[PDB]
């Protein structure tokens, strides 16, 4: 309060829990893009793009750790459920190899006719 | 009193952020300022005759 | 919504040139006004106390 | 009767002879690392949280950029944020990179 008629003083109170945090704004580079209800891995965070974004523009990941049908896998893999998931970046589809790729989730129900998938997402380690 | 006592009171605050769709939201802070503190002294003269 | 119609107008130009008695007389166009665009957005915050 | 208990947002811990927390600060006891409620003293009850929220602090080595999406370790020693990724446990990961101010949004981490 500028112009204050008397020099109060003021004092903070802390507060550490800034957000739920249930997701997180990402910031698109150059060789990204994203629309809208796709995984991707954005700046070290994988999750649910709930909005398009193509240069330089602001996005939302999901990152709830929820259970999540995704389809987009590596169709040649067998996929039962409780086998763990491999998100592999360079072909930006969901596999179980765990050569160099992030470990995401867990498959809750196995791939079907139709290569679809559900499984719970992880903490983003 | 001798001396007086400040006054206290407590403040929120919060910044409004663009909240594009399905984010999360920062929340906000509380703080508290306090007063100043005065006093009153005592004066007296007499006269003797 | 949260992005406003562009509102749109059509207009015929045409221009006055003096016939000479034995020219064809040049023919106008038409071209049309775009309005500008208005974006509706979100604002939020909160507290957790 | 229920297995479950509590949700698990918080998490309560008894400070040892060589641990002393303040209020609404980063504290590594007995393994859990949270945010403290209560301040407390030796041999005192407090209880952290563990909530995987997105977190403030300032309290980080100011010598390497924090830019997004990076690891936050936090180093036991020195009591601080720090991407060394070094033996110091892993507890976070930058949402927005550090301010001039030096100041990090970071989520929590489930603690393994």
């Amino acid at each position: 309060f500028k112009g204050q008629p008397t020099p109060s003083t003021i004092t903070q109170i802390t507060r550490a829990k800034i957000s739920d945090g249930k997701s997180v704004r990402v910031i698109l580079s150059e060789g990204e893009s994203t629309k809208t209800q796709q995984f991707y891995l954005i700046n070290g965070f994988f999750g649910v793009a709930m909005q398009d974004g193509e240069k330089g523009d602001e996005v939302t990941l999901q990152i709830e750790q929820a259970e999540y049908e995704t389809d987009n896998i590596v169709t040649s893999e067998a996929f039962e459920a409780g086998k763990l998931i491999y998100w592999d970046n360079t072909a930006k589809k969901f596999t179980t190899t765990s050569a160099s790729n992030r470990l995401v989730g867990r498959v809750t129900d196995g791939k079907d006719s139709n290569n679809v998938i559900w499984f719970i997402l992880l903490p983003q380690q | 009193p001798q001396v007086m006592d400040a006054k206290w009171a407590l403040q929120g605050n919060c910044v409004f952020l663009e909240h594009i769709e399905g984010e999360e939201i920062k929340f906000g802070t509380i703080n508290a300022e306090n007063g100043p503190v005065a006093r009153i002294q005592t004066y007296a003269t007499g006269f003797e005759y």
